[PDB]
């Protein structure tokens, strides 16, 4: 089943696909294990996306986040600028 | 039932100006408006030794060298704009004096924060020209 | 934790309460303390 | 571990860390607190301190003699000198150290 | 436990916290002081930093 | 400022050997072993504590 | 807003640096921090390029992109004045690049790291017992061209034509440039990712355009097909005996189109720069951060 | 507080620290004892001895 | 030079009198620490500045 991941960075986009490769470097072989790519359009490993910038000081308090049961773990990217890129597949 | 607030506090920083220490008996100084456009501060020193029986001059010079010293205090954008407006009702009132107030703590922590800099580049500049007990001991 | 951030006429005392201070509360000496740095430094609204 | 004062707050707050009883005959186990005045330091740097032995009663009587110039170590006897908190007076006849 | 035909010198170093006192003579510098300016650096988008 | 770190180095040799008339100048010491024919393997240095 | 960041220099300033800096006004320069005041470290690339005989170009563009970049204007002793470059302002970008590059008309600038020699832009600051290396800024297609003869130089290594590779060529003057024999673990990892992509390609490369491709050399001649010297290649032989479909060729295309757009971004190493209105008589163009 | 330095080390922008203190409430309690035969006659007056 | 000795006994011997200590006893040797630092010495309770 497919996944979201956010990553926060202060690199350029020519690092962030080459430094994402690296991290996915196990999960592309467990899906070449598991599935073989019998048709052409398997291979695409998926895409990233600038999301924008932020303040790389202050960057990522956590914080906690409540419904009337629970409390999951969230990050808090405070005062964020947005600007959304395409899609450049990670492969 | 209540619970009790007893009271808030806080420090009141005091400036320590730079010549309430003493440590400008090792430097005099001079209010010199426009440091930005020199680019260079030389002085000539010309020392007459004389000669003794059974003549020469040392010109030496001397240069100055130039300090820069800089912090960030920092403002969010909610006490500028509501630092602009003006307040009619009090709640609003008492919104904006907190607000100028957050601003004046900056502004205050920012020229007293350049204050604790202009000493610690003093103390850094006379540690750099010191030498040694162990060496000056003998040489003198 | 259970301190609040509400705004306050905060009474300003002489006595110089920040000997080796940031060393202390990232050791914790407090029971429950507030690090505000840089925006949030502010008076938070009523 | 985690926290130093942390460390100091729990040592001054409750300063339970399993100690003996007093006013027995033998040691048990405290479990009501705040009942005895009690402090334990070697709970809080877990080493201790060593004690005075020795081997025979030859060496100890030279330790006696001169607790300057003796011996700390003899061919296979040996013997420990006494560091502690308290230094203690050690009294054998008129002979006394410090 | 048999020694080797050649010996060794363990050099090593040592640090010490030290307490200097700092001694000068008066009026040994003269300086001259600036106008403390302030400036205006970034506009992130909640935040000014002066 | 001022609580600054001077460095200084140190040294001790190990496992040196005395020349051939070997000696003592002490009185109430006394070894097991041959006068003549010992060296050292070992040093002993002290700690901080 | 105000982006002003002064340099203090730890020592004073002979003369001739003196001379030779304030012939170096107007450069881009980069910066460790994106403060008010610096010291003399971690300016400039020689700390990652360090006075050594093997480079790595690699590296020095990761350091290029990963730091904030700068130009020099005001430049005195014991102090020189830099101005920041953010995204959202505009500049005047002066062309002292001593490799003399014709600047086209509107195209778009590129930083890179200093191929010409480590001699060529340098200033030796003695005084401050450092270097300053100050890094090259060209024209993208220059920058293209240099970087793939960089990498096809890299790739040629275990083969050997020298001249004919480590040697761009300009409507201005034909250049050299300063060739190392390994770029480290991270260059092979360049051309990892450069060999990654091609052999997905090479699964995914449609049929139908090397069916025109065999005809088209055998039909026409051109300056785009004179370099396979009338030969058909022998994967034209033994790759063109399928039969020609629509539908695969289209779901061929629906990636390849997708993959390509990562294999330029991947060459998007180092900061880019789109100007506008370069005039051949100031020397200087109105330039942004793109 | 914090200090400018020439070099540029990451500046402490202003920072604000408020810690809080809570009560260590707790309470004394003592045991007197009466016996109740010689409480009646407090209220009451003496006539006899 | 630190506080070399090429066995324990010269150790054991040096706490005990300093003044006329044994610097080259047979094989082994000690090295009185001349040191910038001069460094308490504590065993037991023979002190040694």
């Amino acid at each position: 089943g497919p996944r979201f991941t956010f990553f926060q960075s202060s690199r350029g986009h020519c690092q962030i696909m080459n430094i994402l490769r690296i991290y996915y470097s196990p999960s592309i072989m467990h899906r070449y294990a598991v599935v073989q790519p019998l048709h052409i359009e398997e291979l695409t490993f998926g895409a990233v996306a600038c999301l924008g910038t932020f303040s790389a000081t202050d960057g990522w308090r956590r914080s906690a986040f409540n419904y009337r049961g629970s409390s999951l773990p969230v990050v808090e990217i405070d005062s964020f600028y947005s600007n959304v890129s395409d899609w450049e597949v990670i492969l | 039932k209540f619970e009790v607030l007893l009271g808030v506090y806080t420090n009141a920083i005091q400036y320590v100006r730079f010549l309430e220490t003493a440590l400008a008996v090792s430097c005099v100084n001079t209010e010199f408006k426009d440091l930005s456009r020199m680019i260079d501060g030389k002085i000539q020193f010309r020392i007459s030794v004389p000669t003794i029986a059974h003549q020469r001059t040392f010109i030496v010079v001397k240069n100055c060298h130039k300090h820069h010293i800089s912090t960030e205090m920092e403002l969010s954008m909610l006490d500028l704009e509501i630092l602009h407006s003006i307040p009619e009702t009090p709640v609003e009132y008492a919104e904006y004096v907190g607000a100028v107030k957050t601003v004046a703590s900056a502004l205050q922590f920012g020229v007293d924060a350049l204050e604790r800099g202009l000493i610690n580049t003093v103390l850094s500049v006379k540690l750099r020209h010191a030498p040694p007990m162990f060496i000056l001991q003998t040489l003198a | 934790e259970g301190v609040e951030n509400r705004p306050f006429p905060y009474l300003t005392v002489d006595a110089d309460l920040l000997s080796n201070l940031r060393q202390s509360a990232a050791e914790g000496l407090f029971h429950s303390f507030d690090l505000l740095v840089g925006k949030d430094a502010r008076e938070a609204g009523i | 571990n985690r926290g130093l004062y942390n460390m100091v707050n729990e040592y001054s707050q409750r300063l339970g860390g399993h100690p003996a009883t007093s006013n027995t005959e033998v040691q048990f186990v405290v479990i009501a607190g705040t009942d005895v005045f009690l402090e334990q330091p070697c709970s809080f740097l877990q080493e201790a301190f060593p004690a005075l032995s020795a081997s025979s009663r030859a060496l100890i009587d030279e330790f006696m003699s001169v607790k300057q110039t003796h011996a700390p170590i003899h061919y296979g006897h040996y013997i420990i000198e006494e560091v502690a908190p308290v230094r203690r007076i050690l009294k054998f006849g008129n002979k006394v150290v410090f | 436990k048999i020694h080797p035909g050649v010996a060794m010198t363990v050099v090593r170093t040592d640090e010490i916290l030290s307490e200097n006192i700092l001694f000068s003579s008066r009026a040994s510098t003269s300086m001259f002081i600036g106008t403390p300016n302030v400036s205006r650096r970034e506009a992130r988008v909640d935040a000014v930093t002066f | 400022p001022l609580n600054r770190r001077m460095q200084y180095s140190y040294y001790f040799p190990v496992g040196l050997f005395m020349p051939n008339p070997k000696y003592t100048t002490s009185a109430a010491i006394k070894m097991l072993d041959n006068p003549t024919q010992q060296l050292p393997v070992e040093a002993w240095i002290v700690n901080k504590n | 807003m105000d982006l002003k960041v002064v340099v203090s220099l730890s020592s004073r300033l002979y003369t001739d640096e003196i001379a030779k800096m304030q012939q170096r006004i107007g450069c881009i320069l980069p910066l460790a921090s994106t403060h008010g005041t610096q010291n003399v470290q971690g300016l400039g690339l020689g700390q990652v390029y360090s006075l050594e005989t093997v480079p790595d170009y690699v590296s020095m563009y990761n350091y290029l992109s990963d730091c904030t970049l700068a130009v020099l204007d005001e430049v005195s002793v014991d102090s020189l004045i830099l101005t920041k470059i953010v995204p959202g302002q505009t500049y005047a970008i002066k062309n002292k690049y001593q490799p003399f590059f014709q600047w086209h008309g509107t195209g778009s600038l590129s930083v890179m790291p200093p191929v010409f020699g480590r001699e060529h832009a340098t200033v030796k600051l003695e005084s401050n017992d450092v270097d300053i290396v100050f890094p090259m800024v060209l024209p993208t297609p220059i920058a293209e061209e240099v970087l793939q003869k960089i990498l096809l130089f890299n790739v040629y290594s275990r083969v050997v034509v020298h001249m004919h590779l480590g040697s761009v060529s300009y409507l201005g003057h034909h250049y050299e440039l300063a060739l190392p024999e390994v770029p480290g673990p991270l260059g092979l990892a360049l051309l990892d990712n450069l060999s990654l992509y091609f052999c997905i390609m090479v699964t995914l490369l449609p049929r139908a355009s090397m069916r025109l491709v065999r005809g088209l050399i055998r039909h026409e001649h051109h300056d785009l097909l004179n370099l396979f010297q009338e030969m058909v290649p022998d994967e034209i032989a033994r790759i063109d005996l399928d039969d020609l479909s629509v539908a695969d060729d289209l779901s061929r295309m629906r990636v390849m189109m997708t993959y390509l757009q990562s294999l330029a971004s991947l060459f998007n190493l180092g900061p880019r720069l789109a100007t506008a209105a370069y005039s051949q008589e100031t020397l200087t163009a109105t330039c942004w951060l793109r | 507080p914090t200090i400018a330095h020439g070099d540029g080390r990451r500046p402490s922008k202003q920072r604000t620290f408020i810690v809080v203190k809570n009560c260590h409430k707790h309470h004394i309690s003592t045991e007197m004892e009466l016996s109740m035969l010689d409480l009646e006659i407090l209220h009451s007056i003496p006539e006899t001895p």
